[PDB]
RNA sequence: GGUUCUCCCCGAAAGCUAUUUAGGUAGCGCCUCGUGAAUUCAUCUCCGGGGGUAGAGCACUGUUUCGGCAAGGGGGUCACUUACCAACCCGAUGCAAACUGCGAAUACCGGAGAAUGUUAUCACGGGAGACACACGGCGGGUGCUAACGUCCGUCGUGAAGAGGGAAACAACCCAGACCGCCAGCUAAGGUCCCAAAGUCAUGGUUAAGUGGGAAACGAUGUGGGAAGGCCCAGAC
RNA sequence: CCUCCUAAAGAGUAACGGAGGAGCACGAAGGUUGGCUAAUCCUGGUCGGACAUCAGGAGGUUAGUGCAAUGGCAUAAGCCA
RNA sequence: GCUCAACGGAUAAAAGGUACUCCGGGGAUAACAGGCUGAUACCGCCCAAGAGUUCAUAUCGACGGCGGUGUUUGGCACCUC
RNA sequence: GCCUGGCGGCCGUAGCGCGGUGGUCCCACCUGACCCCAUGCCGAACUCAGAAGUGAAACGCCGUAGCGCCGAUGGUAGUGUGGGGUCUCCCCAUGCGAGAGUAGGGAACUGCCAGGCA
């Protein structure tokens, strides 16, 4: 059910990541397996609404980048200190 | 060298002593002063120190 | 702790012979056998050795592991050492007292012309 | 009841890495062996490390404690 | 009124109160009271918010306090000139950063919990917000 | 307190140490003049270094809340229990100038190399002045993270700096005045009139003269966004 | 006069800032050779208590340093001759 | 051979009073007032435990919270000695 | 080539732990102690003379991720310079960029000399 439609990050770090969260997108990362890590930027409110549900952090999830449907599990999530926002997600493959 | 052009765009009055010595090493003496310098990382790194107050033509 | 106790008991002299840059004639002793190496200042390469666990000098001994076996090893390693050109060494008792088998080995190498 | 202090001892490193020292040159002023003496370095009574040879200061971590050692490499 | 039983030193430097908080998630209960603002929380303030919590909920559930006023604050008394040593400890504060969960609560429904914290929050000098437990 | 003609070049300090010293003085620092001498000095790049600060963390030093596993005290029985209490250990949650099993950026030392700069460096010597500082930014102690307050560090400015801007306003922003010009381009800041320049263009917001002073809190103000419940088995 | 913090990771750095010490001791508590390695708790054991001494075990310096604190200290700088 | 310890030590050798006072000076430094500040104070508000026969909010408003005034006690020492 | 021992490098991806394993040799315990030397009592340790016995203890090797240890990527925090704001705190541009943690790695590697079985 959870199908996150993601794009690939062209620039990384603090300036680039803040530039994203000012534009209602947030950074994330996919790791696991032996494939290299994949840095993705997600649309905030889309992911925000979906992680409200309980079966986002327990079921297999799928992320589409460049057309390729990559299956993952949610692994770690950086929340805003004092808002109902999201800074960063770690997705592990599975 | 490719002999890059650096022009001083702002005053050196209230700026840090390191910045003022960077300008001296680039030979920049006043606002509008255009110098011709060999393009090297050392020269490129002085420009980066005082980039707020110099504009460079390539 | 009988093993480790000797190694800790040998460290100060050993570490001191490193800093003095001196090739040290090391001695190892076991209830059976006795040993001797002339080890270079880096500590990582032997120049000359002799021991009772051989045959060239163990048939000539009633029992390996006595003051006379030590003297043989002591007289042996000095002769091997003086062929290679090695004369000035520092004795490393390696945590055994300088009393019997070790003193025998060290006293013989002295007579055989090793400067210590 | 809280107005006293000691004069400051000007301890610490006097010669840094790769710095060419003459023999006798103090390298570290320290309380204790925060740094230990290596090749051609003497440890004085106040535990200050000084050079015994002319050469280049070399800091290094050595041994099973990962202790900090100072040596002079002759250039 | 919370206070350290013993301290290594009597008086602490003023310090500064920069940064985001640690203790940002609800960890012991289902619901919590999170700080949005920054500033000192005195021990009297913490007891008053706690008093108002435990009364909005009557012997119901469990309450946790995640902050501790461990910092001693001093004041020179009235009509003392500047200097002549540092003043005497008058009260204890917890330094608060944006994000700090201050209290946590379970054993009650949400709606009672939103009301309990609203009353407690009126006692405090910092903007707050209601928050819930999060999974992973 | 006052110290009398002129022009030209350079140009501080209000710090440290010590002082019956604290508004004085002395040496050093900072000024100047002279002489002499090494890529001597500075910036950037690369390299070699040491850190224990910021942040972080909680093994240690301490401090803190909860929970778990549980000796030990004590109201009574006159050993049993106990609604009280309970450390060590375990798991979770935080805090620290005088905590650190982690740890930057910067700065500092050194080396190399290029460009660059009126030797900008160091040394010796001649002459000094100065040792009341001030505000601003950053980092801090102290105070109330009160003071145009106080004490350090560091930078900048004023002091010893005019000009333009901030209405006016040493210390803020821009910018360093050799002289002259009824020429031109720009900086900060500004362009309806006082008053030089857009009553400029496009898209929106505000209706409060907000703008053009002020917080917790309060509220069908108004704009926008993300979803979502009820809804022609008839909802509000 | 000494130590720590303030002190902004070289040094240095102020306040009638925060906290503690010194005005000695030692012919061994110094030199050297040789040797040794703590605290605390656990189990069991005569007088034994919760804690003397003994033995083992876990522990690994959580001790010790002639006296403050800091940095050090097992190759011990700590204990013994 | 010096607690010359006011520890870079004025002399080997030293306490006070002055409203009987005097000179040189300082707004470098107090007392009045002004100024900055607003801890305190005053005035107002937010939460509302409760009191108020029932009933929080007619009236009062515990525990605590935020401001306003320049308004008392003060802080500072910028003006004026 | 394999096993052992000595000396080092390296200083936990090297350590603890657990399960198994080895005695020709080497090493360990072991046997004995007039004499050498020794116990602030003790042949326990030190030590000398030895070689019936055992690989039990230890030691070494092998195995096993319970632990320790190592450890990304990414984000977060901090910060130099410049700029800005609602300025006790923050944001922007740029540069540098942690710590904790996550995935994951991981039951060291290597040298000199010697000896022994082959
Ligand atoms: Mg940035
Ligand atoms: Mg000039
Ligand atoms: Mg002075
Ligand atoms: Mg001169
Ligand atoms: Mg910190
Ligand atoms: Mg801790
Ligand atoms: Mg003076
Ligand atoms: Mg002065
Ligand atoms: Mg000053
Ligand atoms: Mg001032
Ligand atoms: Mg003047
Ligand atoms: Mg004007
Ligand atoms: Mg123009
Ligand atoms: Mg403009
Ligand atoms: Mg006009
Ligand atoms: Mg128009
Ligand atoms: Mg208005
Ligand atoms: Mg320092
Ligand atoms: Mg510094
Ligand atoms: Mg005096
Ligand atoms: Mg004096
Ligand atoms: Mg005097
Ligand atoms: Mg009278
Ligand atoms: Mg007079
Ligand atoms: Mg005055
Ligand atoms: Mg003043
Ligand atoms: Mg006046
Ligand atoms: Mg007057």
């Amino acid at each position: 059910m959870f199908t996150i439609n993601a794009e690939v990050r062209k620039e990384q770090g603090k300036g680039a990541s803040r530039r994203l969260r000012a534009a209602n997108k947030f950074p994330a990362i996919i790791y696991g397996g032996k494939e290299a890590p994949l840095a993705i930027e997600l649309d905030h409110d889309k992911v925000m609404n979906m992680q409200a549900k309980a079966e986002f952090y327990s079921e297999v999830l799928t992320i589409v980048v460049d057309g390729k449907e990559i299956k993952v599990k949610a692994q770690d999530v950086q929340r805003h200190p004092y808002k109902p926002k999201l800074q960063h997600i770690d997705f592990v493959r599975a | 060298a490719k002999t890059i052009k650096i022009t001083q765009t702002r005053s050196a009055i209230g700026r840090l002593p390191k910045h003022k010595a960077t300008l001296l090493g680039l030979g920049l003496r006043r606002i509008g002063h255009t110098v011709e310098r060999e393009d090297t990382p050392a020269i490129r790194g002085m420009i980066n120190a005082v980039s707020f107050m110099v504009k460079v033509e390539e | 702790d009988k093993k480790s106790a000797r190694i800790r008991r040998a460290t100060r002299a050993r570490r001191k012979l490193q800093e003095l840059g001196a090739t040290r004639l090391v001695v190892h002793r076991t209830p059976r056998h006795i040993y001797a190496q002339v080890i270079a200042p880096n500590g990582s390469e032997v120049l000359v050795a002799a021991s009772t666990v051989e045959k060239a000098i163990a048939e000539q001994l009633k029992y390996t592991g006595n003051k006379d076996a030590a003297a043989a090893v002591g007289k042996a390693v000095a002769e091997r050492a003086l062929e290679k050109g090695i004369k000035d060494v520092s004795f490393d008792r390696s945590g055994f007292q300088y009393h019997g088998r070790v003193q025998a080995l060290a006293d013989a190498a002295r007579e055989a012309g090793l400067q210590f | 009841r809280n107005g006293r202090d000691s004069e400051a001892k000007r301890l610490g490193v006097k010669r840094f890495g790769g710095e060419s020292v003459l023999a006798g040159s103090i390298i570290v002023r320290q309380r204790g062996t925060k740094f230990h003496a290596g090749a051609n370095v003497g440890c004085g009574r106040d535990h200050t490390l000084f050079a015994k040879a002319d050469g280049k200061v070399k800091f290094e971590v050595k041994g099973p404690k990962n202790r900090k050692f100072i040596s002079i490499e002759a250039e | 009124m919370l206070q350290p039983k013993r301290t290594k030193f009597r008086k602490m430097h003023k310090g500064r109160n920069r940064g985001l908080a640690q203790g940002t998630d609800v960890s012991f209960g289902s619901f919590g009271l999170k700080a949005v603002g920054r500033g000192r929380l005195t021990a009297r303030q913490i007891e008053a918010a706690r008093r108002a919590m435990t009364r909005a909920v009557k012997r119901q559930g469990k309450i946790w306090i995640r902050v501790f006023p461990d910092k001693p604050i001093t004041e020179k008394p009235l009509a003392v000139r500047m200097g002549k040593g540092k003043g005497n400890v008058e009260y204890w504060v917890a330094l608060i950063q944006p994000g700090k969960v201050l209290y946590e609560m379970d054993g009650v429904p949400e709606e009672l919990a939103r009301e309990a914290f609203k009353l407690a929050a009126a006692k405090l000098p910092i903007k707050t917000t209601f928050v819930t437990k999060t999974v992973m």
